[PDB]
């Protein structure tokens, strides 16, 4: 489906020139596509090691608290860097009877907390990759073909008055 | 600087209170989001949520996702994992790859 | 050349049947009302045409094949005389008028033949019928007009075409319509013209489509896309119109007792809502999308084949009637309200199709059910009801 | 579709004694906010809403209550220059103070709510 | 290109007496798996592998020996109308019995392998 | 813009004898360079800052350079052969002698 622009000599030049430009911009953004996904990639299999052996042992921490009051009544925050992966912005995450089972949990925190880190760090990659991919195929599927449609109209259509144009002067001409 | 909560069963996640964790005890659909939501109205940093807890909720979690923070982090219970975590994973990696690549 | 006299025109307010779902329901044409079927080569005009001169509910029906193919006229002059009303075991060949001018037929004989039938439909119009005139196509008979003109040496008005091109073409449209006839009884009577227009390479911005549109109220613009997916008839159901929408809405809802008017909205909104999800699943797939808009995508995909996409050539598909039609309707549109209450109970849309695998096939079969078991439609419903409220547990 | 309409002969028409005082600088302000939220409206279409900034994808819902409320009326409705004036704002008041360069701060003290 | 070709007049010409009675519903449903198969296809492209269900797999594995086996068959390789219907039938028997819904039980127990 | 300019015989009146011998190679090699220099500057603009090689920088700021300074030398400023000769050779040391591949070593070593 063609673009609404109006067969002119200049509106060609201007689609001819966005198109070149188009065109460009695809090949750019494939590019990054592959290299957030191979970036990707390296960062999705730590994540995963990481959530089987954070899952494995908060597991059994909790099961032994379990098989153990508000002797719980009674601070720790965290702090967030920023960092930058490609182009994408990502979290930096730093912290700010049955005494076995307490202590677990104690040594599980600091696995935790690189796991949120890299979890989201994968998970704000893993979104701008769909960001890319969307714009990658709105230009290779919608405008490339929607410039290239219609500047092929366009050159018909300049064609076709032109050739009218040559049809009325011939009888204007004969008009004598 | 950001806070830390925790969503889960009482018996799972209650140890979680000696470090100044922000600890609720959510049970059906309604208590879990609407306790997420306030959650990240107050700039909590991650929020670590139970998964049997988590999968009454797919559609406040997946919310956050593209959210630098609250980091939504999921555990098992004391009775362990539905799959969900992993799965997760499993599904952003096809998504992004063609995969499973792991 | 010359219309026949009459005393007044009146409003086309009576909706034809012609047993299209997608014509009667989405995009209607009165008694007396003119509609225009643009459409690249294969995509169906010829068909929509032999479609309403078998169904509608005319008196009599005037067939000019204009600039078009031989065999066309000839599967005509057999078939019709073997399609036999069973009610009254007269032929369609009894109630039928062909006239015939083929492409390789003289081409000013082609103006000709367009003036002989709509000449012929006003006649039996005076006698107090309602009468369907199908120009195919209207297409040859502009070309005559050029190839005239050439001759002539006229100045060339658009793409070559004279510059009384438009006039003609409206002058035409004009001598149909409702009327009262002349004379004491004042009987009324009624023309309905449909005319193919055959744009090059489908583009519809060309005169003769351009100078159709201006004075036709019903558009039905053909895709060659939906051709190719064997999506018949290829009404593109988003370029589509009917001006006669409304009115024939209000006419429906009093004749059927029933909000059809707002059951065609819905179906129109759902299938509107469908093209603006589309575009995000050509670019990102269809995981990306929520329950909802999987469900508009479904309930969409229901319209489209189960009730958009009819058979011409199946025995029962040819024709839907308009109880059917409000039936099948209702069946489809009933399923997408109680799926999307389900939803905002609680239940997600994976569980919803897995649990009414069988009630979306029998209403995808609701097309071939026999006009004499329509009950078997409404029935359904309530499976519909019950089978959706169990899976809520 | 207002972006391409216009009349020639609205200023020495409206206003103070006219219409109303805001009269123009609402219209303008109209325009502004409208021809960019379409077009903010337009490439969250393509490229999904997370594609636009914040404060465009205010413009863009602004967009959408501007045709849906106001240029979508009905024909069988008159709407008083009061009350479609009156509109008008409610609209603009979607949009943060700083925004609205068109209109001098005289008059957005009186009318913005 | 089976899918943008089309005889319109073809059913003058088959079933039983002219070609075999099994050729027009062959000849719907190799079409159907066809199409289907090969949106399969254009969808693994754009998406990846991993967007197709396992009977998506299948069907886009129709699609590429329908083009290798079927269609492609050399220039110099006359296919008497026996021999082209019964290899049609080959490669249905790629499919579930279940998915071949455009054939009737009748032909499906006297032809499919 | 030098990118669609072209002269049909400059090769019958440059080097040794007419203007000097390194003449057509530079020419060859800033051709080129501006042309990446371009490349480069779209580069930065889709996939921005970090993307970009410190080698790709170089281009980019030699493409600048090359329009603010070699180009852009006024409409009342005449440069010898000699001068013009000498800013291009200036202008293409921003670049690591491994990138100007379009100049023999010989060349590379008499004019830096
Ligand atoms: N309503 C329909 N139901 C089933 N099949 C159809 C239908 N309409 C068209 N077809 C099929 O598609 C073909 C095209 O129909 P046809 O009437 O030749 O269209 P057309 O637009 O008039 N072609 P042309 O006259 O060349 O512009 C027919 O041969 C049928 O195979
Ligand atoms: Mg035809």
């Amino acid at each position: 489906m063609r673009l609404n622009v109006n067969p002119t000599r200049m509106e060609l030049t201007r689609l001819k020139k966005q198109l070149t430009t188009a065109t460009r911009g695809h090949k750019l953004l494939k590019d990054k596509q592959d290299e957030l996904m191979r970036q990707f990639i390296l960062l999705i299999r730590k994540n995963n090691e990481l959530r089987q052996a954070i899952e494995k042992e908060t597991q059994t921490a909790m099961k032994d608290f379990v098989l153990a009051d508000e002797l719980l009544a009674l601070n720790v925050s965290i702090s967030v860097v920023e960092k930058n992966i490609m182009s994408v912005k990502v979290p930096l995450m730093n912290f700010q009877e049955l005494d076995r089972s307490i202590d677990g949990f104690t040594q599980l925190l600091p696995k935790l907390l690189k796991l949120a880190e890299v979890e989201k760090t994968c998970q704000l990659m893993a979104e701008e990759i769909e960001k890319t991919r969307r714009r990658v195929n709105a230009l290779e599927y919608m405008t490339i073909p929607q410039l290239e449609e219609t500047i092929y109209y366009i050159k018909m259509k300049l064609e076709e008055n032109e050739r009218a144009e040559v049809t009325r002067l011939i009888k204007v001409k004969n008009m004598g | 600087t950001y806070k830390i909560g925790v969503v889960g069963d009482k018996d799972s996640v209650s140890p979680f209170r000696l470090f100044g964790f922000d600890v609720q005890h959510g049970t059906t659909k309604t208590e879990i989001r609407k306790t997420i939501d306030e959650m990240a109205k107050n700039e909590y940093g991650v929020i670590y949520i139970t998964e049997q807890c988590a999968n009454l909720v797919p559609e406040t979690i997946e919310r956050y996702k593209g959210q630098l923070t609250p980091a939504i982090i999921l555990i098992p219970s004391h009775q362990g994992t539905l799959g969900i975590g992993l799965e997760e994973i499993q599904n952003s990696v096809e998504k992004a790859v063609g995969q499973n690549i792991l | 050349r010359r219309g026949r006299p009459i005393k007044q025109k009146l409003n086309p307010d009576v909706p034809m049947i012609t047993g299209q779902r997608v014509i009667d329901t989405f995009f209607p044409v009165t008694k007396g009302g003119a509609a225009a079927v643009p459409g690249p080569f294969g995509a169906g005009k010829t068909v929509v045409q032999h479609q309403i001169a078998k169904w509608s509910d005319v008196d009599l029906v005037v067939y000019v094949g204009c600039g078009e193919r031989g065999n066309e006229m000839t599967d005509v002059v057999n078939e019709f005389p073997e399609l036999i009303d069973p009610n009254t075991g007269e032929s369609l060949m009894e109630r039928t008028v062909l006239i015939a001018n083929t492409s390789n037929m003289p081409v000013a004989a082609r103006e000709a033949s367009i003036y002989t039938g709509i000449t012929i439909a006003e006649y039996f119009r005076d006698m107090g019928y309602d009468v369907a005139i199908m120009a195919d196509s209207t297409s040859r008979w502009a070309e005559a007009l050029r190839e005239m003109s050439g001759r002539l040496e006229e100045m060339p008005g658009d793409e070559g075409y004279p510059a009384y091109l438009g006039s003609r073409l409206a002058e035409y449209y004009e001598r149909s319509g409702r009327v009262i006839a002349l004379g004491s009884d004042q009987r009324e009577g009624s023309i309905t013209a449909i005319s193919a227009v055959s744009p090059s390479g489908g583009d519809i911005s060309e005169p003769v489509t351009q100078n159709t549109l201006r004075v036709v109220k019903v558009f039905w613009g053909l895709d060659s896309s939906l051709a190719q997916k064997r999506h018949f008839p290829s009404i593109n159901w988003i370029q589509s119109y009917s001006l006669y929408s409304t009115e024939v809405g209000r006419y429906m809802d009093q004749i059927l007792q029933q909000d059809w008017s707002d059951m065609v909205t819905e179906g129109m909104r759902i299938l509107q809502e469908e093209e603006q999800l589309n575009e995000i699943v050509r670019l990102v797939g269809i995981d990306s999308l929520s329950d909802n808009d999987r469900l508009t995508l479904e309930v969409a995909k229901s319209i489209r084949e189960d009730y958009l996409q009819q058979n011409a050539f199946d025995d029962v598909d040819t024709f839907t009637s308009r109880e059917k039609q409000f039936n099948m309707l209702k069946v489809i549109l009933t399923f997408g309200k109680e799926a999307r209450k389900a939803l905002s109970l609680g239940a997600y849309f994976n569980e919803i199709m897995e649990g009414t695998v069988a009630v979306r096939e029998r209403i995808s079969r609701s097309k071939y059910i026999p006009e004499e078991e329509l009950a078997k439609i409404s029935s359904i419903n309530e499976e519909i009801k019950e089978t959706i409220q169990l899976i809520v547990s | 579709d207002v972006l391409p309409s216009l009349s020639r002969l609205k200023d020495k028409g409206t206003g103070a004694g006219k219409t109303r005082e805001d009269h123009a600088a609402t219209m303008n302000q109209l325009f502004a906010a409208y021809a960019q939220g379409k077009q903010a409206k337009e490439l969250a279409v393509v490229l999904g809403e997370s594609a636009l900034s914040d404060i465009d994808k205010i413009y863009a819902k602004f967009a959408e209550r501007f045709e849906n409320e106001y240029v979508n009326q009905g024909f069988y409705t008159n709407r008083t220059i009061t009350e479609t004036l009156d509109l008008g704002w409610e609209l603009l008041a979607m949009l943060p103070r700083t925004e609205l360069k068109r209109i001098k701060d005289d008059l957005l003290d009186k009318y913005l709510p």
